[PDB]
């Protein structure tokens, strides 16, 4: 278990409590039925690998100084001469659209329909932690509270854009400034009338 | 008489679409067109009647003589 | 006077009340309204 | 102008027509004092006559060479070029009732079967039946559908037939 | 059972118990629609989404014109809303219609589906585990799963009470839609504005002062 | 009858026959303005027969004195 | 059966579970007699086919920049000069109809009225793919869904095409570059109002 996220409330019948990042957060019980639990409880997993590797990317480009994560794909419009690291891509639009969609299905449905594992021993794991004796649901618990609170943070990254239009750090350094007239109310979008 | 070319008696009698669609289909009418002179005449009757209307809706519109949507009684 | 009512209710009866009734409620919306050979609105 | 056609607003054969019509009514009127009860029934023939015409060009009926409206019956073209109240409205304006009294006699027949002697109650009708079928088939095209789903608005090969 | 008329002879197919026990039954039903129990609970199935579908619209239109003759707003009338924000519209309303009959009808036949026959949904392998949650309630018009997020239908009792007030604030939205139609058909104005006419000056601004109950 | 009895002629019923003078459109007849087929310069079946049959045939249909393809209403 | 095309319906009974491609969708009842079922069955597989190679010519044009599916049959009217990666065809419009007249029928009418075989194994499986072991009906799924979004995809080509007059990526760019004005509710066909 490890947690009640609204204490004084029920867990779920359907949900086990050996499961890494367990908290009997189900109120729609919309993991009712094991095999839906079973797709779920892989798909979080993954949701939260790219959503690290996202916030990962999207907070080392103002870090580092190149523009946001919001123009980084901004370069297919209104020019081109795509960067990282400074390192000039000589490469247009199709052709890396054409290498994203081949070269990534290669692993994706090498990964996915040949199976459902969702933590696979052996080369995933060069320097080794995960023997799967005692320190296997603590670890699994980190990534999954690190997974999550990075897909709260690449959902705020979004929103945060839609509503001022900035960077993370472009407005995370104004609530720092400003810290009672810059934050999500003082626009005139998520608070609609005050 | 000459071995190739398409005989009356196997094309009528295997035009049966399945499945309640026209029943039997056309099984059985070669006994019954070829034996009876009333259905030969109905059929040719029925086909002179309508190429005769044809003759005729086509004769006023389409003229093919010499002369003729001249001579308005003709 | 039920055997009255129920000779108002015969066939021709019925139809001599009820073709007045849609002749006349015809009749006085063509009066209201007169010449519908459209519909407007 | 749809095929060949003009509006009717437009068209002056149209408007030389209803100048025929109002030359005939005046000189109709001509005869009669100026207050008699001729001559008001001669004026209020003229004015359902300009109010026909102009109730007549309002609503865009097409005219022709000879001036007179036209009924562009086809979906489509009615629809496209607004056109639906000369003949795509009034065709259903028509089978709501057509349907209705369709449905009407045919429940007062099927709520009429099963009594002793029908035939009584169909030169004598119950007219207190009557008028509660009659209110009640407002809904006839629901109940309708609701009846052709079930299988309830046909009767199968229990029918009557001769030697097929 | 607290008819509509108290002295009514309510029609005997709202008085069975598949029908007392259904909500809202005021026992009114004088054209007799839905004498065959289906088209009962057809219609039911009719009046529930009518009534929901109403009550988000007439919502969307007295909410934020309360909140315009009030000030802090400027939605226009409903009735020329579809005249603005065509302007403010990243697309045309053909391409945005039919992007919305197809989201909306991807919706509407799995509904279709479901009344025709009772959690067809929720046999397995349709969606992508998600089709789990979908068989609904065990009576239709009522799904909750995803549609119940507050979770306010684990209770059993105080659940006719859930049902009977949506049923009637559904009907009174219903009349309150037909009315913004036909206020704005007689007097052309809008419905806050014709609130306020009617409270300026009732027993002289009304509906016997328009075209519309003529002798 | 009525109408023409009563003295108005605009209260009759004038049904135009737009499937036929949509088909006299397809055959070339310019008069009715559908320009569907071959009363239409910019279609496929107006181009690829110019040489071949069509000028004769749309010279006659469009003369209003023969009785190709009368006018017609209601 | 790996389907069901509207979830919660039934099956049709004249549809067997065993068959390669299957849903339940026939809406129509318009494959229920076996003799009919077995033929459609073997003319979808070919529709498919020949729609994948159609799709695969009609989208390999524009990709190699050679104009598009449409104007690649232009040169039997206004001048000449059929092309194929370049190289240029001295033929004309009847010789080439004469041969595909002739040289396909020797191929289609010893396909066809010799049997009617869909699957036939040997000389056409060079590589080797379907030897009905383990993988038949993994692979025949295949080629069914592939064959069918190719026959669609032809339609659209079909359709596009007599809406826009443009091409399929001469449409696509648009999509991709206006996707709200670029649709086929922006024309004044597809969508009448
Ligand atoms: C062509 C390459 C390719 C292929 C074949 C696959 C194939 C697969 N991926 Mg994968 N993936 C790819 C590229 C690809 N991916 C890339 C490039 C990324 C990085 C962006 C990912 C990221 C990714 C994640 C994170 C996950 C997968 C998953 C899956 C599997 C589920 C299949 C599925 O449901 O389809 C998906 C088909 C779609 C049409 C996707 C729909 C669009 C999604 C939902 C995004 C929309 C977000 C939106 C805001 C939320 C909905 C609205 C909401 C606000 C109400 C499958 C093996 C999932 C998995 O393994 O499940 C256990 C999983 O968790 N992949
Ligand atoms: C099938 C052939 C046919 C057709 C299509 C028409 C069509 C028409 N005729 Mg014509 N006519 C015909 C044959 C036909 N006629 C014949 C054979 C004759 C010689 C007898 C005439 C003689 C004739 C005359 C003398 C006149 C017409 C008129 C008309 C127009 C109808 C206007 C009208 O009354 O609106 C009726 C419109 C309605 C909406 C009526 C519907 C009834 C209500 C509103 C619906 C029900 C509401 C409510 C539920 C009822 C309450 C129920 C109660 C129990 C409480 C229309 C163009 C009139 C006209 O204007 O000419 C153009 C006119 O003056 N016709
Ligand atoms: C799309 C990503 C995704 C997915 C598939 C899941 C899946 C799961 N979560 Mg999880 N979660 C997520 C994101 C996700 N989560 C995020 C971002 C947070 C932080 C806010 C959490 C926080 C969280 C807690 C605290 C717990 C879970 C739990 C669970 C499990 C059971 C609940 C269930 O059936 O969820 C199924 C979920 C979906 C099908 C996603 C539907 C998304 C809808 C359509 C839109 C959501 C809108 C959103 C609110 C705003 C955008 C299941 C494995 C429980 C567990 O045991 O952990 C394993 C538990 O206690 N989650
Ligand atoms: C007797 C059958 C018939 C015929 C010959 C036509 C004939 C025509 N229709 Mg039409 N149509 C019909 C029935 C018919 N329609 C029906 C029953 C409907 C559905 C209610 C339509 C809906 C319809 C539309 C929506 C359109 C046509 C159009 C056309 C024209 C091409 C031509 C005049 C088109 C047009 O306006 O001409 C270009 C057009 O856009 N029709
Ligand atoms: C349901 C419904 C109803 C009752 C109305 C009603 C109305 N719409 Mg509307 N509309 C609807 C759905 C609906 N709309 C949808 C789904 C769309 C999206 C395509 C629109 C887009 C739309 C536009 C773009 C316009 C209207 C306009 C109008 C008004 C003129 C008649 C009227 C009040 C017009 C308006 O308000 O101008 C005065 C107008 O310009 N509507
Ligand atoms: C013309 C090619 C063709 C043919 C011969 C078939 C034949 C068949 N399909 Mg199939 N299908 C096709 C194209 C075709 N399909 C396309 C393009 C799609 C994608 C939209 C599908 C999607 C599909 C599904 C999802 C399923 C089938 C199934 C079937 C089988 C039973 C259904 C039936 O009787 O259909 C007979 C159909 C025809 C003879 C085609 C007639 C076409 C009519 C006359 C006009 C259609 C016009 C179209 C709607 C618009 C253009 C049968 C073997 C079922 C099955 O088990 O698969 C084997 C099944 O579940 N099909
Ligand atoms: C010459 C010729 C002859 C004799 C046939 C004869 C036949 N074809 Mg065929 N075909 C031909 C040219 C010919 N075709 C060409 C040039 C094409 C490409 C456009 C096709 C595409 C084609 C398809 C796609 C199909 C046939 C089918 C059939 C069979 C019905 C029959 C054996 C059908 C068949 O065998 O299924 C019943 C079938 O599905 N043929
Ligand atoms: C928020 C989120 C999921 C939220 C779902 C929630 C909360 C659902 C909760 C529930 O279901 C449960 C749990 C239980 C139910 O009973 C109730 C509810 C409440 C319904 C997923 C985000 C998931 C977010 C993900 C996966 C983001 C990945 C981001 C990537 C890959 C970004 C890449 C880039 O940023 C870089 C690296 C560089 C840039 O230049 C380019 C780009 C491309 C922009
Ligand atoms: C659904 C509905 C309205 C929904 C409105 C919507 C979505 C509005 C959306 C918008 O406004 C916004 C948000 C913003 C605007 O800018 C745009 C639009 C688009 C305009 C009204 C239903 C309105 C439905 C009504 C009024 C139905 C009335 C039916 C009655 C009274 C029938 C009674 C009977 O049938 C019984 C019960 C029994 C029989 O025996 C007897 C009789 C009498 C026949
Ligand atoms: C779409 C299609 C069939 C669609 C039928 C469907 C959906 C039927 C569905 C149903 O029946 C079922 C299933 C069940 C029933 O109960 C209900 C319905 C709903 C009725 C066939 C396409 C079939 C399409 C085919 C085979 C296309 C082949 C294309 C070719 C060969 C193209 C060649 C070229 O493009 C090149 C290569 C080069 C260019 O330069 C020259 C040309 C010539 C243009
Ligand atoms: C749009 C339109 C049109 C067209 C139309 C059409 C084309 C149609 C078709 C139609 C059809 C194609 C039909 C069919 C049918 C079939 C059937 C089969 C039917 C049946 C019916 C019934 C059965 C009924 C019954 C009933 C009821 C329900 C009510 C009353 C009573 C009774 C019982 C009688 C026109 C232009 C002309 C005009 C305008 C409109």
């Amino acid at each position: 278990k490890a947690g009640n996220w609204l204490p004084g409330s029920d867990a779920p019948a359907w949900l086990p409590d050996d499961l890494p990042g367990n908290y009997g957060f189900d109120p729609l019980s919309l993991g009712k039925e094991p095999a839906s639990l079973k797709r779920f409880t892989e798909s979080e997993v993954i949701h939260g690998r790219w959503a690290m590797l996202g916030v990962a990317g999207s907070l080392a480009v103002e870090l580092l100084g190149y523009g946001n994560w919001y123009d980084a794909p901004l370069w297919a419009v209104n020019g081109g001469k795509a960067t990282w690291f400074g390192i000039e891509v000589p490469f247009d639009l199709n052709a890396l659209l054409a290498f994203e969609f081949v070269a990534m299905a290669a692993a994706e449905g090498q990964r996915g329909d040949a199976g459902g594992v969702v933590y696979p021993g052996g080369a995933f794991d060069p320097l080794g932690f995960a023997k799967d004796s005692s320190k296997s649901g603590e670890l699994k618990l980190k990534e999954i509270k690190n997974g999550r609170l990075a897909m709260v943070a690449f959902l705020g990254f979004v929103a945060q854009h839609a509503a001022t239009g900035k960077g993370p750090i472009a407005a995370l350094g104004e609530h720092l400034a400003n810290p009672w007239g810059a934050n999500f109310a003082t626009n005139g979008i998520s608070v609609p009338f005050f | 008489n000459f071995g190739i070319g398409h005989r009356m008696q196997a094309i009528l009698e295997a035009h049966t679409p399945p499945s309640g669609s026209l029943g039997a289909g056309h099984k059985g009418l070669f006994d019954t067109v070829n034996n009876s002179l009333h259905f030969q005449l109905g059929l040719a009757l029925a086909s002179v009647g309508t190429i005769t209307s044809l003759v005729a809706q086509h004769m006023y519109s389409l003229p093919p003589y010499a002369f003729q949507a001249i001579d308005f009684t003709t | 006077m039920k055997d009255f009512t129920t000779y108002l209710s015969t066939a021709p009866v019925i139809a001599t009340i009820w073709f007045t009734f849609t002749a006349g409620l015809l009749i006085e919306i063509n009066r209201y309204f007169p010449d519908p050979l459209v519909f407007s609105f | 102008d749809i095929a060949g056609l003009t509006p009717c607003s437009e068209s002056k054969a149209y408007a030389k027509l209803e100048k025929k019509e109002l030359k005939t009514l005046e000189k109709r009127l001509k005869q009669y004092e100026a207050d008699s009860a001729p001559a008001v029934a001669l004026k209020a023939t003229m004015e359902r006559t300009k109010a026909r015409f102009a109730n007549y060009a309002k609503a865009g009926l097409l005219c022709g060479n000879d001036g007179l409206p036209h009924l562009i019956a086809d979906p489509g073209l009615a629809l496209k070029y607004g056109h639906a109240g000369e003949v795509f409205i009034p065709t259903f304006g028509f089978l709501y009732v057509a349907g209705y009294i369709g449905y009407v006699g045919r429940q007062y027949l099927i709520a009429v079967k099963g009594e002793a002697k029908p035939t009584d109650k169909e030169i004598i009708i119950d007219v207190p039946l009557a008028t509660k079928l009659a209110w009640q088939g407002a809904g006839w095209p629901l109940a309708a559908v609701q009846e052709l789903q079930r299988g309830t608005l046909l009767e199968k090969e229990e029918n009557i037939t001769v030697s097929p | 059972r607290q008819s509509w008329l108290p002295g009514s002879q309510i029609p005997a197919h709202l008085d069975t118990p598949a029908a007392q026990a259904l909500a809202g039954n005021f026992g009114f039903d004088p054209l007799g629609l839905g004498k065959d129990p289906v088209a009962l609970r057809w219609y039911q199935q009719a009046e529930l989404i009518h009534c929901r579908t109403a009550m988000a619209g007439v919502a969307g239109i007295l909410i934020p014109g309360l909140l315009t003759k009030a000030g802090a707003l400027n939605v226009p009338e409903w009735y020329d809303a579809g005249k603005v924000a065509i302007e403010n519209s990243f697309a045309p309303w053909g391409s945005l219609l039919a992007v919305q009959l197809f989201l909306c009808g991807f919706v509407e036949a799995k509904r279709w589906q479901d009344i025709r026959k009772p959690g067809s949904q929720g046999e397995p392998g349709s969606f992508l585990g998600f089709e789990a949650s979908l068989k609904g309630t065990s009576e239709l018009g009522y799904p909750g799963g995803p549609f119940d997020p507050l979770g306010l239908s684990k209770e059993a009792d105080k659940w006719a009470d859930w049902k009977l007030k949506e049923v009637k604030n559904g009907r009174l939205a219903m009349l309150a839609f037909l009315g913004f139609v036909a206020q704005k058909y007689a007097t052309g104005a809008g419905p806050v504005d014709n609130l306020a006419a009617h409270l300026k000056d009732p027993w002289h601004v009304n509906y016997a002062t328009n075209g519309v109950s003529l002798p | 009858d009525v109408m023409q009895a009563f003295g108005t002629p605009e209260k009759q019923i004038l049904i135009e026959p737009v499937f036929a003078q949509w088909i006299q459109a397809a055959h070339g007849k310019a008069l009715y303005g559908f320009d569907f087929l071959l009363s239409s310069k910019t279609s496929a079946a107006f181009a690829n027969g110019q040489s071949l049959w069509l000028p004769g045939w749309l010279d006659a249909i469009n003369n209003n004195q023969n009785s190709l393809f009368l006018t017609i209403g209601p």
